[PDB]
């Protein structure tokens, strides 16, 4: 079915941008549209969209309202100015998705096939990179309830395009690009420890949380499954690296003889080109 | 450069020869692989000095 | 009569599908149609832009459907906000995006349909990244010709857009024609985010999952090696000696520069051992 | 903002390009090159190097619409 | 259970809390690569296993104090040393 | 069943646009007969033909659409 | 009567343009690709995401695109007199 998708920033400001609309006239619930996809492999890819007036109501919390005179000719007018565009599903701001969201996609089955709801952030706050995607399959359930409906997690990736660089990367203009080599990778060092040990402390409170309540979720079992493939190494006090200690420096080896070697020969370019040079200027000038 | 580029951009800047000058102020101009076309001022290079 | 400098407003959700529409046309010219509010006579605002259907046997005056509008203007009253249409656009990717004989046809069509009705044109081609690009123009008056032909007002953005002069054939179309200013009205609420978005997906996909490696280094003293006696043969070149041959010659840069940076690469790739532990 | 810059004419003109064929350099910073079909253009040649890699005779690639040496 | 590594295990170790005769060890570990809770590859000049991978099964309310220990212990360890690192080499940014 | 005429609209409508590809062509091709799936890398099927034309170019456009491959040898 | 609707939507994937076909000569890197036209020119152009490694193949016809000239499919070459043979 669909394994991950491809959300590009101009769909996703066709969700901001409607957010401007029913933001400045209110009222309640959140921006909610249809979504056009273009599906030229398994990999799923978004490219445009329209939003269209939608209403869910708190009390009646289950109660919603797709429009589909303006669902139907509309695709109309994008099938006729772009045929393989196609509408793949729906989406909304979210944050945090509400049980009435199995009627949504189930209505719409009639259209497409699967439908996969895109649950975006008009705000970027945290933790991450950001938005969301969801499938709708069925897998039932170990402890015997009826068949279930409960979307599941598509991973989401950010995507370019030709021509479409142009407004966007000219209106930032106060990034420095890139740059790979120095400043780069040793930003994302102090990032993936930030965002790989928060995750973790985070992760491991939740996982004490489950001893005192919120059990259910067991999970089961991908919480200790995928935590043992972490545990092929801790590493623990202190590494364990007695047999990957002398391989450790070894690593180094030509990192260190590499760096030595050519900046000797860097230096005999610096300073003996530099000296000849500049005594040339200097004193032949006065 | 990159603007000296644009000025050589849209279709490119081409190397004309020239046949034969016209009293008429227009200039012969013949292109390797195409025929002999014909402009007229081109007031930088004088009808005389063709 | 009196007339003032016109400056263009425009949202970016006006801005994407302008070459979005415009890239799926490609290599074809579209014709579109632009959505917004006149605002007063110095300034105009388009807040919306909408696609139209391609023309394969060439952009003609009939490819606008007036029920077409008719309906959409009927879906932008149970959207949001149902703005009035106000002027129309043309992507020009197969050229340097100059006003056609067509473009011109369509103009004293429009501009009787509508006030202004401003000529917008756009090329995928001219740049990538951090060029506006573009186009914008405004068909003056040929009446005119009696009264004076040299406003407006405010030298600054007039004489701004008279240059670079963009090539000739643009000029040359400065007849009947003038052009407009544009500038962009602040997104920052979603222009911060739209820097944000885009680097924290290009930073290593999680700035995690990207920390080729020592092979890149065979390759790289390759560079490092094989590069460097071809390059340090021209310094034997410096000296005649002396002197009959032509100087001075700077061999220097810049694959010094470039050894430099690989070090600095192949040291902060083996701080990854000793970052990720401890 | 000049290595910015040096990024820019690092990347152009990229892709795509026309084969085509060096002929002469009638002075710097420029030169007269055939293409493909044999057209003899104006072109000016790329700023970073003007000596090796020009050749008295040599076949060289065109941008698609300016025809530029690169 | 352990942390180990502690990755090579003697024979002497298996042959006691799986109480087999050392002619067997053979088939006992090599019985598991195939099975694929193990892919570890043994050691037989000085007979002593060694492991590969690992399986996990089910949980306990002291592995989950055994995690909290060994966890949140690579947690602490390394983000006290990440800001070790930027502490000095963050002047190098700017 | 009423949805048949507001649908037959749209295929005069379509066909306006094909009366809009009657007038004119001023390119005449030559068929060459041709068979073409290739595997990705979900899956996408069909048939292609390769086109020449009156200017010596020769073009690649997918199996016509309207009239079918059925007919005839190139 | 849907089959109006699917017959048409098929015509509306007919308002994609058609490509060139030419043929390869040889691959200076994986970004440009010397290609020649069935008109004589040859040009160094990139590639997309959806083609493979047989597409390269020791001079054989492509089909370039008429923006990017970049290479859709590959079809074997013939000149075809062997059909009418
Ligand atoms: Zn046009």
């Amino acid at each position: 079915a669909v394994q991950k998708v491809v959300v590009h920033p101009l769909v996703l400001l066709s969700v901001v941008d409607h957010f401007n609309r029913i933001g400045k006239v209110g009222n309640q619930k959140r921006v909610v549209g249809v979504l056009l996809g273009s599906w030229q492999k398994k990999v799923l890819d978004v490219s445009n969209s329209f939003a269209v007036p939608f209403d869910e109501d708190d009390k009646d919390d289950s109660v919603w309202f797709l429009d589909h005179d303006y669902l139907e000719n509309m695709y109309g007018m994008f099938k006729k100015v772009n045929a393989r565009e196609r509408i793949v599903g729906w989406y909304h701001t979210g944050p945090k998705l509400h049980k009435n969201d199995i009627a949504i996609n189930e209505l719409m089955k009639r259209y497409c096939p699967n439908s996969v709801l895109v649950i975006i952030d008009v705000k970027p706050k945290d933790l991450g990179l950001p938005t969301e995607a969801y499938i709708s399959v069925e897998e039932v359930h170990d402890d015997g309830t009826p068949t279930s409906k409960t979307f599941e997690h598509v991973t989401s990736e950010i995507g370019a395009e030709e021509a479409e660089e142009v407004g966007v990367e000219h209106l930032l203009r106060d990034i420095k690009d890139t740059t790979v080599g120095t400043l780069s990778q040793r930003i994302t060092n102090q990032v993936h420890g930030l965002k790989g040990l928060n995750s973790k402390l985070l992760d491991i409170r939740s996982y004490l949380e489950k001893v005192a309540t919120g059990k259910l979720p067991i999970n089961h079992q991908i919480i200790y499954q995928l935590q043992d493939v972490f545990n092929l190494l801790p590493d623990v006090s202190l590494q364990e690296f007695v047999k990957a200690f002398y391989l450790k420096t070894n690593d180094q080896m030509v990192v260190v003889y590499l760096a030595s070697l050519i900046r000797s020969v860097v230096a005999l370019h610096n300073l003996i080109n530099n000296k000849i040079a500049n005594r040339d200027a200097e004193k032949k000038e006065g | 450069l990159r603007e000296e580029l644009q000025l050589l951009q849209e279709q490119g800047s081409y190397v004309g020869e020239v046949v034969r000058a016209m009293d008429k102020k227009k200039v012969l101009v013949k292109v390797h692989p195409e025929g002999k076309f014909v402009v007229d001022v081109d007031k930088n290079i004088d009808i005389n000095d063709v | 009569a009196v007339d003032t400098a016109e400056q263009v407003y425009i949202s970016s959700l006006a801005l994407l599908k302008m070459l979005k529409h415009g890239r799926a046309g490609v290599p074809m010219e579209v014709m579109g149609l632009m959505l917004g509010e006149f605002v007063d006579d110095y300034t105009v605002r388009v807040i919306d832009v909408f696609a139209m259907p391609q023309s394969g046997t060439g952009v003609s005056v009939e490819a606008v459907d007036p029920v077409f509008q008719a309906k959409m203007l009927d879906m932008l009253k149970q959207t949001g906000r149902p703005e009035m249409v106000v002027g129309w656009y043309h992507s020009h990717p197969g050229f340097g995006c100059w006003l056609s004989g067509v473009d011109i046809n369509t103009q004293q069509s429009f501009e009787a349909l509508s006030e202004r009705a401003v000529a917008v044109v756009v090329d995928p081609i001219q740049s990538v990244k951090g060029k506006v690009v573009i186009d914008a123009f405004r068909l003056i008056n040929a009446n005119m010709m009696v009264l004076g032909h040299e406003p407006r007002q405010t030298t600054s953005n007039l004489g701004h857009l008279n240059k670079p002069s963009i090539q000739a054939l643009i000029h040359g179309l400065n007849r009947h024609y003038y052009s407009i200013t544009i500038n962009y009205r602040k997104n920052e609420l979603e222009q911060k985010m739209l820097l944000n978005l885009h680097k924290k997906s290009w930073m290593e996909g999680l700035t995690l999952q990207d920390y080729v490696v020592k092979e890149m280094l065979e390759l790289a003293k390759n560079y490092n090696k094989a590069v460097e006696e071809e390059d340090k043969m021209t310094p034997e070149q410096l000296a005649i000696k002396n002197v009959g041959k032509q100087d001075p010659k700077r061999h220097l840069e810049e694959h010094v520069d470039v050894l430099m940076t690989s070090n600095i690469v192949q040291c902060l790739a083996a701080m990854l051992d000793t970052v990720v532990f401890k | 903002e000049f290595l910015h810059a040096q990024e820019e004419v690092k990347r152009i003109q990229s892709i795509p390009l026309v084969i085509g064929q060096f002929l002469e350099a009638v002075d710097q910073n420029t030169a007269i090159v055939g293409s493909t079909t044999g057209s003899n253009y104006y072109v000016r040649i790329l700023s970073t190097i003007d000596r090796e890699l020009l050749k008295p005779n040599a076949s060289v690639a065109l941008h698609k619409h300016s025809n530029a040496l690169v | 259970t352990r942390p180990a590594n502690h990755r090579q295990l003697t024979f002497e170790e298996i042959a006691k809390s799986a109480k087999i005769t050392v002619n067997e060890v053979e088939l006992l570990v090599m019985k598991a690569l195939s099975v694929g809770l193990v892919k570890g590859s043994i050691d037989e000049v000085d007979k002593r296993v060694h492991m590969t991978w690992v399986q996990p099964r089910v949980l306990d309310l002291q592995q989950i104090k055994g995690m909290k220990d060994r966890l949140e212990f690579w947690c602490t360890d390394v983000k006290s040393m990440e800001m070790l690192v930027e502490h000095q080499a963050h002047d190098i940014l700017t | 069943t009423h949805e048949l005429q507001a649908m037959k609209d749209k295929i005069k409508e379509n066909s306006e646009k094909i009366k809009v590809n009657k007038t004119l062509p001023y390119l005449v091709s030559n068929v060459i007969e041709l068979l073409d799936v290739d595997p990705n890398d979900s899956q996408r099927k069909g048939k292609c033909a390769v086109i020449k034309t009156s200017t010596r170019q020769t073009y690649f456009l997918p199996v016509i659409g309207l009239v079918d491959a059925e007919k005839l040898k190139p | 009567t849907k089959q109006y609707e699917k017959s048409e939507n098929d015509l509306k994937a007919l308002q994609s343009v058609g490509q060139i076909v030419g043929e390869v000569l040889k691959q200076l890197t994986e970004e440009k690709f010397i290609v020649k036209a069935t008109n004589g020119p040859r040009y160094v152009v990139g590639c997309r995401r959806q083609l493979d490694k047989s597409k390269l193949k020791p001079g054989t016809r492509v089909a370039l695109d008429m923006t990017t000239l970049t290479i859709m499919r590959y079809l074997p070459r013939e000149v075809d007199p062997l059909v009418y043979n």
